[PDB]
């Protein structure tokens, strides 16, 4: 009866270094709707990332953005890191520009 | 076009962790408008987009009111729900709930909704005659009996037809500079290739509300859909919608492949290929 | 605007 998320990585608009944007996590199909999500930079957790408002899709299951503004660069790493009762360990997904 | 409007409850219990907590959101098709949580420091009905704002305090106190008891039923129907399922006091459990309206291009009711769901799965709906029920289970059932000697179908389509319809419209015009435009995509095609011999094509769309869109890959005319990798539609933050379509082709039939993109934005499909 | 509840479960 537990759904794990999907999760994608990408931002706002598409990416040029040292143009501000923003970073999306975006993780749906879910169920329960527990969920933790950290947004990282070079590994480390970004602070006051924020989210928008638990909403679902006409299947039950839910769907949660997390953003943080952000700067991107030709060297710096982002990622979003994931944790759901349905996962053993926090799921890892790199961003990718092209993705 | 058409439009909708959609009220959607989350009650959730934690047992030893307080009482459930109770998230409302309500749209206009993919807008959000309101938002209502029971573990905000000063739990309120609360605006998320700017023609709401305009209505005033009794709308919001109203809206207040209405949530606040909305979430005690709520509280309540979970307690019901364990005896229904003859499940314990110590797990957590969800009930949902999505109700509203669909109306035409003249304003005029389409169909009502009134669907509930207790962990993730169908628990009861209002059919859409508005008059009678679909249980999903045995549980349900019971719920049925209840709703429908206490004639609570009447009620719902009385709102259903009524106050909802003329909410959905009221705030159709507010919104009308956002709420009524469609913000066509923005479509691009990418290549990459894989090895020597394969590339992705991705078709790309970008910037676009509603979120509804078709992108499909054709190759010599003819649709590839259980060969192509399609995203889910995801939100880019400031309203609008981005989504992609790819397939993986042999190198040097990259010119065989057409990309197709329908959206209500767009006066006719799209078609497009990799521009190299 | 929401509508309020009918009946519990």
């Amino acid at each position: 009866m537990q759904r794990t998320p999907k999760i994608q990585v990408y931002s706002r608009h598409p990416a040029e270094n040292g143009k501000s944007n923003f970073l999306n996590c975006y993780v749906s199909g879910f169920h329960p709707s527990d969920i933790e999500v950290d947004l990282l930079k070079n590994g480390e957790r970004i602070e006051k990332v924020e989210h928008s408002d638990l909403s679902f899709s006409k299947d039950w299951s839910f769907y949660l953005l997390y953003y943080t503004e952000f700067t991107p660069t030709e060297k710096d790493e982002y990622a979003c890191r994931v944790n759901h009762v349905t996962l053993s360990q926090p799921k890892i997904v790199k961003w990718d520009r092209d993705m | 076009g058409s439009h909708s409007m959609r009220y959607f409850y989350t009650a959730m219990s934690r047992p030893g962790r307080g009482e459930p907590r109770f998230i409302a959101v309500g749209y206009v098709d993919d807008t959000q408008f309101v938002r209502f949580d029971s573990d905000a420091a000063s739990p309120r009905m609360a605006p998320r987009a700017p023609w709401i704002e305009q209505e005033g305090p009794e709308y919001w106190d109203g809206e207040t009111r209405n949530m606040k008891a909305s979430a005690q039923t709520y509280r309540e129907n979970l307690r019901i729900a364990l005896r229904y399922y003859n499940q314990s006091e110590a797990g957590s459990h969800i009930i949902q709930v999505m109700y509203g309206c669909d109306v035409g291009p003249d304003g005029r009711l389409l169909r009502g909704h009134d669907q509930s769901a207790y962990d993730g799965k169908d628990y009861i709906a209002l059919n859409e005659d508005l008059s009678s029920w679909t249980a999903a289970d045995t549980a349900a059932q019971i719920t049925q009996r209840k709703w429908e000697a206490a004639r609570v179908a009447e009620q719902l389509r009385a709102y259903l037809e009524g106050l909802c319809v003329e909410w959905l419209r009221r705030y159709l015009e507010n919104g009308k500079e956002t709420l009524q435009r469609a913000d066509p995509p923005k479509t691009h095609v990418t290549h990459h290739p894989i090895s020597d011999h394969e590339a992705t094509l991705r078709c790309w769309a970008l910037g676009f509300y509603p979120a509804e869109i078709t992108l499909t890959w054709q190759r010599d005319g003819e649709d590839q859909t259980q060969d192509t990798e399609l995203v889910e539609t995801r939100p880019a933050g400031d309203r609008t919608f981005q989504k992609w379509a790819a397939v993986v082709v042999p190198s040097g039939e990259e010119q065989r492949y057409t990309c197709h993109v329908q959206h209500e934005g767009l006066p006719k499909p799209l078609t497009l290929r990799w521009e190299p | 605007q929401a509508t309020q509840e009918v009946k519990n479960w």
